[PDB]
């Protein structure tokens, strides 16, 4: 109407910040906040750590749903607001999952990896299925990384067992293919449709000759 | 003198009609007085008078150095690097060439002689509407070869013109930045090298135009 164009693309411009969809998530069991425990340290319930543990276990596979475009992986690069390393921590340090200060009925986690181009119906279903699995199977999450990861060295990150999110759409789709929990939660029909559309885009994108290649090689070679 | 007789031989042989009495201001910018060949005897003898306010950035004499007589390879024209003296005959201590000569003479008293071999870097830019720009003529890199280095003919002409003026170059090559080049000079005394540096800048800018 105003002669403009609004876009929810993850990374429309190179060199600037990309658009993200940070999902503030809270689980309620029996009307009360299941993420709250007044007797536990910091006032965080066991259900919160098992939910976080479950999401982090399948986060590589969830990335195919929450970051579904080829362009989504141009947003998952260091130097910007977007998380790239698979860590969870407190509010002071921005990581993939961040547990803010508010307590009581406002106890929550914030999953920062998704982008606004994802299907919200499928993104929340994938987070619910992975989070509930960790609670059911009582999956303990890794240690909280309060130090910045960007300043840490590559060899140091390898010693701490810190992982990385998928670098390409094909890489996330390969991880999603093997995740039996998410394929069953989303159904064989939706899971196959996601794979088919993503690989059709990936096979078209990989064969293309982009302008960067002409700028880098045409004059010299 | 005989050096003077040598000059007049080259004048008749190459048909020199104009001579440039070159000199340099405190900032290193080349300045000159163009005189017809008829006044060359007057220049090599009592000298040509001019205004010394230009050297700063009001009356002095141009004293040509006979060893610096060179025919410009582009009727023919010739050049002569000049030292500045005051009307009475004393050397003008504001002349940069006379300053280097003094410092070299002091070093010579202690038996010391300094040899310099500079590595001259420069850029070759395009021209837009008769005015110079900072747009590289070529998109070349470090030690690149043609057609990546487009300025190979101009550099070839620069070194050829220098050799035709009693000047020997060690090597020339394309530098790191786009349109940047370097000409490495051979070793020589501080005075000859400084004369050579001024000549290179003049030749490179003339052939670029
Ligand atoms: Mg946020």
């Amino acid at each position: 109407q105003h002669g403009l164009h609004a876009t929810f693309m993850p990374k429309p411009i190179f060199g600037v910040n990309g658009s993200g969809m940070h999902t503030n998530t809270s689980l309620f069991k029996d009307g009360k906040n299941a993420f709250y425990d007044p007797d536990a340290p910091d006032q965080i319930s066991d259900t919160l750590r098992y939910f976080v543990g479950g999401v982090l276990k399948h986060i590589r596979a969830i990335t195919a749903i929450t970051n579904p475009l080829v362009n989504s992986y141009k947003r998952l690069v260091p130097g910007y607001e977007a998380p790239v390393y698979i860590t969870w921590s407190g509010p002071n340090r921005s990581s993939l999952i961040r547990v803010p200060a508010p307590r009581g009925n406002s106890t929550r986690i914030e999953i920062r990896s998704p982008d606004p181009s994802c299907n919200p119906y499928l993104a929340f279903a994938a987070i619910l299925a992975a989070g509930l699995d960790g609670v059911k199977n009582k999956i303990e999450p890794p240690e909280r990384v309060e130090k910045n990861i960007y300043k840490l060295t590559e060899e140091e990150r390898e010693k701490l067992g810190i992982g990385m999110l998928p670098g390409t759409l094909k890489e996330a789709i390969e991880c999603f293919k093997e995740d039996e929990l998410l394929v069953s939660a989303l159904g064989e029909h939706v899971s196959q449709s996601i794979i088919n559309v993503a690989m059709a885009d990936w096979d078209s994108y990989r064969t293309q000759v982009h302008q960067w290649e002409l700028d880098r090689y045409l004059q010299t070679y | 003198g005989s050096k003077e007789d040598e000059i007049f031989r080259i004048v008749e042989e190459k048909n020199v009609r104009f001579v440039r009495l070159q000199f340099v201001d405190v900032q290193g910018i080349p300045k000159n007085v163009a005189i017809p060949v008829g006044q060359l005897e007057k220049a090599l003898g009592p000298g040509i008078h001019f205004d010394g306010s230009s050297i700063e950035g009001s009356d002095m004499v141009l004293r040509p150095d006979p060893d610096t007589f060179r025919v410009l390879p582009w009727t023919a024209e010739a050049r002569l690097i000049c030292d500045i003296e005051l009307p009475d005959g004393k050397p003008f201590m504001g002349c940069p060439r006379q300053v280097l000569k003094k410092n070299m003479e002091e070093a010579a008293k202690l038996g010391y002689v300094m040899n310099t071999g500079p590595e001259m870097e420069f850029f070759l830019f395009k021209r837009q509407d008769g005015m110079p720009t900072n747009i590289p003529q070529d998109r070349g890199g470090y030690f690149d070869l043609a057609p990546i280095d487009l300025a190979e003919e101009i550099k070839r002409e620069i070194v050829l013109v220098l050799e035709e003026m009693g000047f020997e170059v060690e090597a020339a090559h394309h530098e790191v930045a786009f349109g940047q080049h370097e000409i490495d000079f051979k070793y020589d005394n501080a005075l000859a090298t400084a004369d050579n540096v001024i000549t290179l800048k003049y030749v490179a800018k003339t052939l670029a135009l």
